[PDB]
């Protein structure tokens, strides 16, 4: 297994933890059913709902089913019928599901036989959602059942508080709305001046960075419909613009995508939130200092992808793991380590766990741009010239 | 199928049934009769030519494709008056986008035509220019200014005594002010540094003895003053239907139905209301709008499927 | 054509002659990773130097 | 001695001579009494003695803290619709039902018939079978303390059962009344021959001026009941045991327990009043009713197909009807504002 070799012979590796909407039960399923870690992820959530007894009754105000995800696991390995998709993409119920996912891939993977204690990771890379789960494994495997209540505590805390605002989705129309193709100082600009007039009433803010040139935004829908429209007539003024034979040199067209979550995060309007997840930790037997910093971490604080990265790469790892649910992580840091040559690898993913063990089959980092920058050669007659590959 | 507390609004001219009808402030004999006074003594206020001609035709202008907006407009209409050294106003703010209504002298309107024609030929096919059909006097300017004192008097002659203000406190929109008639120092000083009116400056002076003293009283007069000077004020008909549109979050009176009576062989303020809907500021406001004529059977809820 | 070396001349719209409405800048920033994907493409650059 | 939902039910049975040949258990009605008190108090609140609020002349009164969230969080578990449709802007009259529940099952536990109390005899066998609501034009939008009055009227014995009526006026802080609920509450064992009096259509705010216009279709909305019910359960109120627990199900002579009358009535009331969008004025309730006539189980596909049947002064009064297959559960009728 020559990556593994390499890396447990030492090479700066960064270990990258996943976001929200990502479809964590059927990689949770193949990665349960691959390794047989039940009987620990069993016992895990039989002492952190041993943990959670006295306050069950406001924490089923919110969950329909009730999670039990481990019992879904069987049913899908068995070919039962499956939670239906609101019911999963629900906050009270995917936040633990993503915990419990990266927890049960970080063991897996160590039971595969790459263990982190052994070697450390560089650096520490957490998303949205990933801020709990790099706690937990920045301290040992020791903290990992606080950490589970504690996120099944911002889950339901997460959705009442979206509920009792306005900032979940209605219908089909979700609260995120992803912004690519388009300069995100100019994005903060026009959603100032499509805050700055008096017939909107809430202003949809600006989250999260992704990359150079896509951030997402979250805020009521129909908000968020209304400044979809704004952009597009001033997209069409400068399309009619190029059209009619002036500067012609771009053209403002962001592309609007979707966001599966069921929830808007990250903005300060879920200022509530904090403390009512500080009222349920304080009526549990765990702290409220942490509870209270991961809630204001997950909730309000904003992220910022870019400086997250360049941290990790100023930190100097030159093989990037990931451990979410899925590949979108994979898919969402590709374009912003594009040109450094960072070999990013998938775990929780048949290919993934392929190119992570298989000899024969290791990715291809492409090559960095410093080294296309030219060189200087000096002729036989003394003269000195300038080297490209032209 | 008549709802109670709706609010009153309307044209100009139908203003008057506007009052008489919705809100019962006066009755259809006094309402007939104001209306035949004020044709009668609009008829008789031009010098014009012996053989019914006059030197004043208006026109149906129509901002498209040729770049101008509310910014724009007035300056426009500025500017070319004083090209051509005549008097050229606007009367009717009819669509915010691409009907507004210019009355003027005819030299004036050949200028008019001359500049948008040439603009038409520039930016393509529009017809962007109709004038009038017939009529021929310049309604709601600065030349109508004697007519509306004479007209006053016949006003104080016809309408009753006792005035009921709460029966258009926050029910009425006039023409001249889009706002609702409120008993509000900013709205008589409004109308007061608008349009100059004389009788006026003794509420402007003081009102809160007079709030206690002449509620009625002075009620009636502000009522008859603002009623009296929109036969010579424009109208800001597209700032009452933003009134009408914009929702109550975010100040604005925010309407569900916008039902108009008038016949379906020409359904204009209803074609108005539906082009305001359809203008790009706003495609998620469910107003629905209703002819009298058109649309009866699901106005008097008599209509299957 | 996987071993054969291709020579690119991105032009761009403030070149004489004939006269592109597509900005250098914008061209290649759409383009430049793909370029460097492949290994036997030159990529010579013009217009407005 | 049974474990309904954490706490126990004692019933006691005495065994006279008769029962040596064939004869039956008695069962004495004072050990009646303190089974369907203690169940009373499973169902309302902490405990049966004295936690229940107290019953005056006729009257049973709470005082009530109100917030307007709450009926944010009431409708995230009720609107549980299709895609296209949306939740209204404006509260729905099924949340001041939440904060009432004490008060009516302190005057179901002292109402009594002619000569005779529906405490004992059918609290296991109780159904709520039709709800009414009347709104006055005030409804509170800032937190507040408002207060319930509700009186249970002398109940009577028709050919479906015990039907004990009780009527509820909720007013706030200056006195104003706020709103007014009357709902029937069938005692399914025990008859007698008296005429079953009809409710009042649309919650009594028929203003006796009503046209029949022909009927025209609003919507069809399918809406799954859900599967458990404790949710709903904490978020109204009504901790009756019999829409929770599998005991008190079979105790009651159940298969499974039912789900709630209100909650099928809520989701009737936001089926009235979703918009989307297209060319129709919101709904805004003002009385309302709805009776119950068939039992749901949880994970049933109800679907609502609302129509329209007078006018009323320009408001129009609208109806619903309620469907699991074939039959109906429910039949309900509304005047909306205008």
């Amino acid at each position: 297994h020559a990556l593994v070799d390499r890396l447990m012979a030492g090479e700066p590796y960064a270990v990258a933890f996943g976001g929200q909407g990502s479809a964590w039960l059927e990689t949770l399923e193949e990665l349960v059913s691959a390794t047989g870690i039940e009987t620990e992820l069993a016992t895990l959530v039989g002492e952190a709902e041993l943990l959670l007894d006295p306050v069950t009754d406001e924490l089923i105000v919110v969950r329909p089913i009730g999670f039990e995800p481990l019992q879904w696991v069987r049913a899908l390995a068995a070919e039962d019928p499956v939670p239906s998709d609101k019911h999963l993409t629900s906050a009270a119920v995917s936040v633990p599901g993503v915990l419990l996912t990266q927890i049960a891939a970080t063991r897996a993977l160590a039971r595969q036989g790459m263990d982190l204690v052994a070697t450390p990771p560089v650096a520490m890379a957490g998303h949205s959602q990933g801020v709990l789960a790099v706690e937990a494994l920045k301290a040992g495997g020791a903290r990992d059942v606080e950490l589970f209540a504690l996120a099944q505590l911002i889950g339901a805390a997460g959705t009442l508080v979206a509920r009792r605002r306005g900032i979940s989705v209605l219908g089909d129309r979700p609260p995120m709305v992803s912004v690519t193709n388009a300069d995100p100082e100019r994005i903060g600009r026009l959603l100032d001046e499509f805050a700055q007039d008096v017939r909107t009433v809430l202003p949809p803010v600006l989250s999260i960075r992704n990359g150079r040139r896509a951030v997402v935004i979250t805020g009521t829908p129909e908000q968020l419909s209304r400044f979809e429209l704004y952009c597009r007539q001033i997209s069409e003024k400068e399309e009619a613009d190029r059209k009619n034979k002036v500067r012609g040199g771009d053209v403002f067209s962001p592309v609007f995508e979707p966001v599966q979550v069921e929830v808007g995060f990250h903005t300060p309007r879920l200022s509530d939130g904090i403390d009512i997840v500080a009222g349920w930790a304080e009526k549990a037997g765990l702290d409220v200092a942490l509870a209270r910093e991961l809630a204001d971490a997950i909730l309000i604080r904003k992220v910022d992808w870019v400086d997250e990265i360049t941290r990790v790469h100023a930190a100097g790892a030159r093989w990037i793991l990931d451990l979410g649910p899925g590949d979108i992580l994979t898919r969402l840091t590709a374009p912003v380590i594009r040109g450094l040559g960072i070999g990013i690898v998938p775990a929780a993913t048949r290919g993934g766990q392929r190119n992570l063990f298989t000899v024969g089959a290791t990715p291809e980092v492409a090559r960095a741009w410093s080294s296309y920058a030219p060189t200087v050669v000096r002729l036989p007659d003394g003269r000195v010239k300038l080297s490209t590959k032209f | 199928a008549f709802v109670e507390g709706a609010i009153a609004c309307g044209h100009s001219v139908g203003e008057y049934t506007a009052l008489a009808c919705v809100t019962g402030i006066y009755q259809l004999e006094a309402l007939l009769e104001m209306v035949f006074h004020r044709g009668s003594k609009m008829h008789d206020i031009v010098p014009r030519d012996e053989l019914g001609r006059s030197n004043y035709r208006l026109a149906a202008i129509r901002p498209s494709q040729i770049d101008l907006d509310d910014a724009d407009v007035p300056a426009f209409v500025a500017g070319i008056a004083e090209s051509t050294g005549e008097f050229l106003e606007i009367v009717n703010f009819n669509l915010r986008g691409s009907q507004y209504a210019i009355a003027g002298t005819v030299r004036g309107l050949e200028a008019l035509e001359a500049e948008v024609e040439r603009r038409r030929e520039l930016t393509g096919g529009r017809r962007s220019f109709i004038l009038v059909p017939g009529i021929d006097v310049p309604f709601h300017s600065r030349v109508l200014r004697v007519g509306v004192a004479e007209f006053r008097r016949s006003l104080d002659r016809v309408m009753p005594r006792d005035a009921d203000p709460d029966l258009i406190i926050g029910r009425y929109i006039p023409n001249l002010v889009p706002r609702l008639f409120t008993l509000d120092r900013d709205f008589i000083q409004e109308i007061r540094d608008l349009v100059p009116a004389e009788p006026l400056d003794e509420i402007l002076a003081d009102y809160d003895t007079w709030l206690r003293e002449r509620p009625r009283e002075m009620a009636r007069t502000v009522f008859i003053e603002l009623l009296a000077w929109q036969f010579a004020s424009p109208v800001r008909w597209i700032e009452t239907q933003d009134l009408l549109f914009i929702e109550e979050a975010a100040g604005g009176l925010g309407v569900e139905r916008f039902v108009e009576i008038g016949v379906k062989s020409s359904p204009t303020v209803a074609g108005l209301a539906t082009n305001t809907l359809k203008l790009p500021e706003y495609a998620h406001s469910t107003v629905e709008v209703l002819n009298a004529e058109r649309d009866a059977a699901v106005l008097f809820a008599t209509d299957t499927d | 054509v996987p071993t054969k070396p291709v020579i690119m001349h991105v032009e761009g719209g403030r070149a004489g002659g004939h006269h592109s409405w597509e900005d250098l800048d914008d061209l290649l920033l759409a383009t430049y990773s793909e370029l460097r994907s492949r290994a036997n493409i030159t990529v010579c650059v013009g217009g407005g130097i | 001695s049974v474990p309904v939902s954490g706490t126990w039910v004692d019933i006691r049975f005495t065994l006279p001579a008769n029962t040596v040949d064939g004869g039956t258990p008695v069962i004495a009605t004072e050990d009646a009494t303190s089974a369907m008190r203690t169940v009373l108090a499973i169902a309302a609140g902490v405990d049966s003695p004295e936690f229940l609020p107290a019953v005056a002349n006729g009257t049973a009164t709470l005082t009530v803290d109100w917030h307007p969230e709450r009926v944010a969080d009431h409708t995230g578990v009720t609107a549980t619709f299709g895609e296209p449709l949306a939740p209204s802007l404006t509260n729905v009259p099924d949340a001041l039902v939440g904060p009432c529940w004490p008060a009516v099952f302190a005057a179901i536990g002292s109402a009594v018939t002619d000569t005779g109390e529906p405490v004992v005899e059918g609290l296991l066998s109780l159904v709520h079978l039709d709800h009414a609501a009347r709104v006055v034009g005030q409804l509170p939008t800032v937190p507040a303390q408002l207060t319930v009055t509700a009186t249970a009227a002398n109940a009577t014995d028709t050919d479906m059962g015990r039907v004990v009526p009780v009527s509820v006026v909720v007013t706030g802080a200056d006195g104003a009344v706020i709103a007014t609920l009357e709902e029937r509450f069938a005692i399914l064992g025990r008859t007698g021959s008296a005429e079953l009096a009809d409710p009042a259509r649309a919650g009594g705010a028929v203003s006796a001026n009503a046209t029949d216009t022909p009927r025209r279709r609003r919507r069809d909305v399918t809406i799954t009941a859900p599967v458990d019910m404790r949710p709903f359960a904490v978020v109204s109120g009504d901790h009756n045991p019999i829409h929770t627990d599998r005991a008190a199900a079979l105790l009651a002579g159940l298969e499974s327990p039912i789900v709630h009358g209100m909650w099928l009535s809520a989701a009737a009331q936001h089926a009235v009043t979703a918009t989307d969008g297209q060319a129709r004025p919101p709904a805004r309730l003002v009385g309302w009713t709805a009776r119950f006539l068939g039992m749901v189980r949880p994970g049933d596909e109800v679907d609502f197909r609302v129509e329209r049947v007078g006018i009323d002064q320009g408001a129009e009064i609208v109806d619903v009807a309620a469907r699991v297959g074939s039959d109906l559960v429910m039949s309900a009728s509304a005047r909306l504002a205008a």
